[PDB]
């Protein structure tokens, strides 16, 4: 019932800019959300819970925004260190739903 | 504060707004509907129009 | 609360009788029409948040 | 012009009776000038006083 799609599929920047990631919703999701990020052979691990929440141990870097249906995702610095995927959930309705998890969206970060 | 009284606690609140015109309806209430009868004095009720 | 959700209800037939078990102890105070004769009315546009 | 009179008589009478039966849809003041509207409207507590 629910569908997203999560773009941009790659991004590029070096180490002095800032990486944003757009999810956008087919409906309105509220702040419901999470955003995760999995590195090469490694389970993902959650980065922003509820869309604006920091996790625990993670930098004061990464920023979620937006609300209801367009949300973002923004590094304020790069250090060559978050060069992995992310993924954004919907946690919000899974009824019938054929994947919680948005797309993929790899970042490179050539240093 | 599930501790504290009702007032820490959550409430779910919906909120309905209608329009309320008998014309073009579209959401109408459970009540069943009748065959109508001619030349005769009946008390009607057309889309909420009694 | 801040995000609420909306709602378009339309083309469909609405009843009231079904809305005690789904939200129990609930509060229908509210204002512009008479909730007890709900049943026998119609709505152009009903909108749920 | 003759006969302007009788036309005046019949003419007054046929005017106040339009305008008796015109004032009928007046609101004075009501959310609505249908009083079936009124009682399928609102709760008789204010539906007296409308």
């Amino acid at each position: 019932d629910i569908v997203m799609t999560q773009t941009p599929a790659s991004v590029s920047e070096p180490v002095g800019g800032t990486v944003t990631i757009k999810c956008q919703a087919s409906e309105s999701i509220s702040n419901w959300l999470a955003w995760y990020q999995q590195k090469p052979g490694q389970p993902p691990k959650l980065l922003i819970y509820a869309a604006f929440t920091l996790a625990s141990g993670v930098p004061s870097r990464f920023k979620g925004s937006g609300s209801g249906t367009q949300f973002t995702l923004t590094i304020n610095g790069v250090e060559c260190a978050d060069a992995a995927t992310y993924y954004c959930q919907q946690t919000y309705s899974s009824r019938d739903v054929d994947n919680v998890f948005g797309g993929g969206t790899e970042v490179v970060v050539k240093g | 504060r599930p501790t504290y009284g009702v007032g820490h606690q959550p409430y779910r609140v919906v909120v309905l707004s209608f329009e309320l015109l008998h014309a073009p309806a579209t959401v109408c209430g459970p009540k069943k509907s009748t065959n109508l009868v001619k030349n005769k004095c009946v008390n009607f009720n057309f889309n909420g129009l009694k | 609360v801040y995000a609420w959700n909306r709602k378009r209800i339309s083309n469909c037939v609405a009843d009231y009788s079904v809305l005690y078990n789904l939200a129990p102890f609930f509060t229908f105070k509210c204002y512009g029409v008479s909730p007890t004769k709900l049943n026998d009315l119609c709505f152009t546009n009903v909108y749920a948040d | 012009s003759a006969l302007g009179k009788l036309q005046d008589v019949v003419n007054h009478n046929a005017q106040a009776l339009n305008t008796l039966v015109k004032q009928l849809s007046s609101k004075f003041g009501a959310i609505s000038s249908v009083l079936n509207d009124i009682f399928s409207r609102l709760d008789p507590p204010e539906a007296e006083v409308q």
